[PDB]
């Protein structure tokens, strides 16, 4: 009764319909790198990062939007596995500007740590990396369009739940741009809760913006103030 | 060098060592410094079209 057989590596974990196979990666243990799932949001298969490899399986599928049948068994540490993340990593890595030290984002970004931990290092593609003009999303979150690596996060985020809907992504292929296309600007409540959203650098707070870095300050648990809900 | 030739053979007759063969003063022996600068390459790697991370 809604208790499926599959395998991670071999060892079995029963698993409901419906729920996806990092669903039952996150049971038994193990991670699969992500970037346009995120796990109190919306599912789609954009970012192409969470591939997987099946055993007596010739078509590698993406992990995070995948309907589990009965009896599975995953590879998490195969060949192509690996071959496909290192490629998608390498693809990711191409129009990202150098602006690793002058993002804010620096000890805490996930291009970083993805590239670390799945990435390739001898990089390609001498000549390119098209730039985007940005512009003001308001005067609290300071907006750089060019880092934005199109992960479609930020704007399911405001589709399902913001409900303001003024956030789309405009011109097709290479030349895409996020955000606005009447230049209006973004006042309404939770405009500050997109920068713990935006997975890279790109949509960031404007009054923080540079008056720290995330690998010299100390934490605190605290409660909110000024509601009734903390 | 720049010495009389007979401290030269005092040098030579208090013990058999040639002093004024070898005698710590560096003349130009050094190489003449700012050469004109020489190019550092990378060995078994950096080709193209093969080296997976996935390998090594
Ligand atoms: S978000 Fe981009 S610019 Fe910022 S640290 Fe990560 S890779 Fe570097
Ligand atoms: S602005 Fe950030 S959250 Fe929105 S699509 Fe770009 S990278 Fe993703
Ligand atoms: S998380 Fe599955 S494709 Fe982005």
């Amino acid at each position: 009764s809604n208790l499926i057989e599959v395998f991670v590596d071999g060892q079995s974990v029963m698993v409901e319909p419906g729920t996806t196979v990092l669903q039952a990666c996150e049971k038994v243990g193990m991670q699969i790198p992500r970037f346009c799932y995120h796990e109190r949001l919306s599912v789609a298969g954009n970012c192409r990062m969470c591939l997987v490899e099946i055993e007596k399986a010739p078509k590698v599928v993406a992990a995070c939007a995948m309907p589990v049948m009965k009896g599975w068994n995953i590879l998490t540490n195969s060949e192509k596995t690996k071959k496909a993340r290192e490629g998608v990593m390498e693809f990711l890595l191409a129009n990202h500007p150098l602006d690793c030290p002058i993002c804010d984002q620096g000890g805490e970004c996930d291009l970083q740590d993805q590239s670390m931990m799945f990435g390739s290092d001898r990089s390609r593609f001498l000549e390119g990396k098209r730039a985007v003009e940005d512009k003001n999303i308001g005067p609290l979150v300071k907006t750089i369009m060019t880092r934005c690596i199109q992960c479609t996060r930020c704007i399911r985020f405001a589709s399902e739940i913001a409900g303001v809907d003024d956030l789309g992504t405009t011109g097709r292929g290479n030349d895409m741009q996020v955000g606005t296309y009447i230049e209006k600007m973004f006042m309404s409540e939770l405009s500050g809760n997109i920068i713990d959203i935006c997975p890279v650098g790109a949509l960031t707070s404007k009054p923080y913006a540079f008056t720290a870095r995330p690998w010299e300050t100390r934490k605190t648990e605290s409660i909110d103030v000024m509601d009734a809900v903390g | 060098a720049s010495a009389t030739r007979l401290i030269q053979g005092l040098r030579n007759w208090a013990s058999g060592r040639d002093l004024q063969a070898k005698l710590q003063l560096r003349y130009q022996e050094i190489s003449k410094r700012t050469q004109p600068p020489p190019k550092l390459p990378v060995g078994p790697s950096h080709r193209l079209s093969n080296n997976y991370y996935c390998a090594r």
